[PDB]
């Protein structure tokens, strides 16, 4: 007999043909699935007086542990079982209402923002229901509706109700961002934006995609602060990045300034980090879960040894702060140093005027304050030996693997900015950002500068060619600038800084899976020319993109500021080794755009940055940012069950692929990060990764791990990300 | 693990 | 194991042959003569050939001096001193004899009760009985001991063999049955609270908790809503996931669902309930406490064993015969053996009972082409323990009209004209179709009017030995590799799975089940038509789980699903270890 | 090890 | 441990005088009524004054219901099951009772004699007869074995 209870609670009767239907129209067009497999594994668990969510929810997870490299395929089997799942779910039905009716009531029931129903007629919302295909939910992967379920789609989290579905956030996500475009073009932006998104082509980050259409205004993910050498800015960071990690922000933090321990502050850098370490987690769970920083300091700070040593575990509790991450600035003399054998000098900033801004800003008033300081007697100093100091460095990076690089005349010889007005001194957490700070003096502190940006990426693997990435810059530019007017700015101070400089921060993801199909790999230097290719159309579209958009709505307040304005390009500043390791020629007219910047500016201060990624390249089942996939099928705890997401078209190219730990080396990848950051107005989060077992006795030696890092800075490398080591 | 040996003399030849 | 021999001096003085044809000689030897040598005949044939498998202590000692035959006996402890000394002191004589022990202690009093001291002290001088013969506090003797769900210790019961605790609560070298009814698993499912109580506080409660399910509920919610009576509350959702915790790491905390027991039952639960289980959760039989060791009025169950071999059958109506054959040398085994204890003669004197089981179920099921976990076995296994149960009851039905009924027959539902056709748990009807293909009907009459030889038949106990000596898989499991590995004085021993060559990629391997749900709906099927119960494992394999770990969540869904398919028991929970 | 996490509501369907 | 009480309640009923002429009284009861106060004052003198010191049992019992007043048993065990269980089920009855107990075990034969495993098991269950009346591991039930 087998009852089945019943949304409302009656019991009606099993229904195999039902069953069998919805996986028949979930199996359409998919290879090497069987649906008596998933029936035979499903009903087995099915007992008289199951309920339908249950039997819903259990031929989805049968299905989804059938996924495999032998049969990819169960991800979309899977996947569009758990959407058909959330359609009835949330509209008690497959077919999703009319886009107002469902505005409007969503509106009522306060989960979309009102502004919507103010800024579009009903006529308009009947339009936009047009551009819509709801058929697109079948395009997701099940790794991806899992992401969608549990952290896009607006939802009640104490009732476990689902509201929405996916073409509904991506319709409302374009329509809220363009919302105040004149009618002329308007729906004409909604529509091309919403087809970019839904199909792939354009990733947005968790904040927007979870938030834009709500009554929410908090989107700022990305935050970068710089501490003056004074308690009132000890304090004023301390209250500003308490603000920000309450709204979920990554912080950047600029530390170095901190006068060292005994300076005429007194009791040094250490016990300020830690008091900045639980700002960050002042808001996260048990001390831990939720909110983080990266926290920056010159490698010649007089206090660097004790502060390399911050989260190694074996230490005592006031001389470690384990729960920030590192990142060491490092100029050219420093490494010289290191190649020549000799001393590095350490110094307290207070002590040394001049030293610190020069550092960053001047590499030859570096060298003449440096030498000028080191031969000074009454100066209070620490020397070491260049190699030691490097070895300890590079040791703590690699037990730890969250001790980073930041090449400091990299990144302001090689930059958007100009450093004598406005140098950049710091990153954020994870490397890319690479954006001008002011201290503050207070939390409300108007003449400060937080740098903020907001972030999207292009999907290399959706794109058929690089010229389609004209109109995709276009979207992406326009949506993030319009989000900077849209979204709520908590300190005065980075407000200043969004809106000063408009900073945006647009990366790639699936570049693994895009070598993959033209046939070229990570190690051997074959994708160097592709690689220059590649990231040549980005950036010459992107700023394409803001150079229309300055002569439309205007440049930047601070535009003055960059080497754009004096018509400055990065093809007239990258690392000159490039040369010796790519012959690919410019095929955009970067001349024409030159002048066209200088006489109508860039609404946008910075518009590229390569960042990691993980639930967004997981929505579009696409390989992480720049990165190599570590296998062909990724594996996530769920509380649903065991989550895999095979590699995009394993099926036609396991072999094309290169995994991680096939590459014999660093090498290849850290020329095409060069390559790269070419290009790229910030940084990139390049990660370095070493196999023990590929190094006699199992142990990576310090020579390589050195030579490495002098690979990286004599390509023009900005920063280095985490260290990766392979356990086994 | 990692192995400490720095040869000083090998570093010495790379160019910035 | 087997071959009569000299332990000292290594001799071997018999062949296989001489042990079954002499075997078969015993047990047929008080027949007529006009039988006599057909019967010896046709069981030598049975065992020889492997069809029909005996356990060890028959194989290695009929034909010889001994009558030591027993190795399954069943003591039910009463609240007494007089009474613990008597269980104690049966346990003793039986250990000595190589017997498996289960032991029902739940009656007794609770610490603190106006006996002041409480289970546990007791529960470690049954351990000490049990282990009274054995090499270094081990070696030998083996024990389960029952209690309910509900006594008042339990929740320091459910820890005993956790190996980290105090050593004055802790008794680790016995195993343990919890005792389960359906009010008990609605509290779980409402989410509400299990009530504990001392026996001793509650008149009427632990006698109705076995034998009447509608006087359980009218007297647990009486005693829960009285003020003068000694209580303990807990959550349900928290007392049944100790019991789960504790069954998960030890793998040996049993559950034994006591109403599935009493409903369907070759017992009338309210002259003869079943309130307890063996050593190893397949046999259930009716019970009485002593209250010395030679107390007449006592009542210890004992249960003679023996098993079909599916794999050495070529159809179903085979078991007719061997069923005959079964039945009848157990039933001589019955008046063969010697009883060191009273109340177990009264047992095995008064209802005669018999546990015959299965051997090569896997591969049984591997030849016909089907497996455990998708249901594809489901309707097969209907028409085999049919006809199995079938050809059981009409042999022992015969043997009554011969020799006359067993003395207690009366005691029986079967007695009443009532059948395990008739009080099966129904669920099972929408896992199953396949239509009965035997006269029930006829038989039912036949039962009522001539009797049963036997109160019970059948009981599906676990195996290794009896399988080694025919290459079958052991029991009703799936086996765990195609090659078994035992550790010998010889070397390493390997034994490969039967027609490995034809059928390795028909064969379903236990970790390759990608749940328990399709074997738990099998033993259901199953106990349909069993007298007794099925040592029915569970398994877990933690690589199946997200983060590695096995989720309560699981553990108690399978729990639930084996009472509503009308499992009995729940023996081992096998984890897989990596 | 064992997950300790019970869902009450997930078991209050069941039908014993 | 010796004044007429309630163990619940903590009440206390009477004095040590006249547990002194209680116990006297009890156990010269059955005596002739020509001798009988005699022994009772002679005795009731002898116990409040110190002279004659008895055990507790007798002390806290001896004019109340309770008639358990042994506290000093010795068994012997034979070299066999059945004095075995016999020799268990009277130490069990006797530490019901708050008894010490010495046991006699040397007859039990040596480990691998043609009781094939031993003293020792059988050893380990006296110590569980012993303690089978005891809070929950060793408050209470003493034994030494011989």
């Amino acid at each position: 007999n087998l009852l089945v209870t019943k949304r409302d609670g009656s019991t009606e009767r099993i229904n195999l043909d039902k069953i069998h239907r919805v996986l028949d129209w979930a199996a359409e067009g998919l290879h090497n699935v069987s649906i008596s497999q998933v029936e035979l594994r499903s009903h087995i668990q099915f007992y008289d007086g199951i309920k339908t969510s249950d039997i819903h929810e259990t031929i989805i997870k049968a299905a989804a542990d059938l996924i495999s490299r032998d049969a990819p395929d169960y991800q979309y089997l899977a996947a569009r079982l758990a959407i058909f799942h959330l359609r009835k779910k949330a509209y008690g039905q497959f077919e999703p209402p009319a886009l107002y009716d469902h505005v409007v009531k969503m509106v009522e029931m306060g989960k979309y923002d009102n502004h919507l129903l103010e800024d579009y007629t009903e006529e308009e919302f009947k339009q936009m229901d047009t551009f819509i295909d709801h058929d697109r939910d079948m395009t997701f992967s099940y790794a991806a509706v899992k992401q969608l379920e549990g952290k896009y789609l607006v939802q009640n989290r104490v009732t476990g109700e689902i509201y929405e579905s996916a073409q509904f956030l991506y319709i409302l996500v374009a329509a809220c961002l363009f919302s105040n475009y004149p009618r002329e073009t308007r729906l004409q932006y909604v529509k091309r934006f919403y087809d970019a998104v839904s199909t792939f082509k354009i990733s947005l980050p968790t904040p927007i995609m979870s938030g834009v259409r709500t009554p929410t205004r908090q989107f700022s993910s990305c935050v970068l602060i710089e501490c003056g050498d004074s308690l009132d800015s000890i304090n004023a960071t301390s209250s500003a990045i308490v603000k920000y990690v309450s709204q979920r922000a990554g912080i950047g933090i600029n530390a170095g300034r901190i006068r060292a321990l005994g300076s005429p502050f007194h009791t040094g850098c250490i016990p300020f980090y830690k008091h900045f370490q639980t700002a960050v987690k002042s808001c996260s769970q048990g001390g831990v879960r939720g909110g983080a920083a990266t926290l920056f300091y010159p490698m010649w700070h007089l206090e660097v040894e004790s502060l390399l040593v911050l989260k190694n575990n074996r230490g005592v509790e006031g001389n470690r702060v384990r729960h920030m991450d590192y990142g060491v600035q490092i100029n050219k003399l420093m490494y010289t140093r290191l190649l020549k054998g000799e001393d590095i000098t350490l110094f307290s900033p207070s002590d040394v005027p001049g030293l610190y801004d020069a550092f960053f800003a001047d590499q030859e008033e570096f060298e003449r304050l440096y030498t000028k300081y080191e031969k000074d007697d009454s100066i209070r100093k620490q020397r070491v030996k260049a190699v030691e100091l490097f070895s300890l460095m590079m040791q703590e990076r690699a037990s730890t693997g969250r001790i980073y690089i930041q090449n400091v005349d990299h990144c302001n010889t090689h930059s958007p900015f100009d450093p004598a007005i406005a140098p950049v001194r710091q990153s954020n957490l994870c490397l890319e950002i690479a954006l001008p700070t002011k201290p503050l003096n207070d939390v409300n502190d108007e003449n400060g500068e937080i740098a903020l940006c907001t972030l999207s990426a292009f999907n290399l693997g959706a794109i058929n060619n690089l010229d389609e990435l004209e109109e995709l810059a276009i979207l992406a530019v326009r949506a993030l600038d319009a989000l900077l007017d849209y979204q709520d700015y908590p300190i005065p101070a980075a407000k200043r800084g969004a809106m000063g400089r408009r900073t945006l921060g647009i990366g790639v993801i699936n570049f693994a899976y895009y070598l993959a199909k033209h046939g070229k790999r990570y190690s051997d230097g074959s994708a160097n020319n592709l690689t220059h290719k590649t990231f040549e159309a980005i950036q010459y579209y992107l700023l394409k993109a803001s150079n229309e958009l300055a002569k439309e709505q205007g440049a930047c307040p601070w535009f003055n500021e960059t080497t754009y304005a004096k018509g400055i390009l990065p093809i007239d500043t990258y690392k000159k080794d490039l040369d010796t390791i790519a012959n690919e020629p410019l095929h955009y007219d970067w001349e024409a755009l030159r002048e066209s910047i200088k006489t109508h500016g860039l609404r946008n201060s910075t518009l590229s940055a390569l960042m990691p990624s993980e639930t967004s390249s997981q929505i579009s089942n696409a390989t992480n940012g720049i990165e190599p996939p570590r296998g062909y099928v990724s594996i996530k705890a769920s509380k649903d069950g065991i989550l895999r997401q095979v590699v995009p078209d394993y099926e036609h190219l396991h072999d094309a692929y290169e995994l991680l730990w096939e590459m014999p080396g660093n090498d290849g990848y850290l020329q095409l990060v060069g390559i790269m950051q070419k290009f790229i107005d910030q940084s990139i989060s390049a990660n370095t990764n070493y196999d023990p077992s590929r190094f006699p006795s199992g142990k990576v030696p310090m020579q390589q791990l050195l030579k490495d890092l002098l690979t990286a800075y004599k390509f023009g490398v900005k920063t280095l990300y985490y260290q990766n080591t392979r356990d086994g | 693990q990692i192995d400490s040996e720095v040869d000083t003399d090998d570093l010495s030849n790379f160019q910035l």
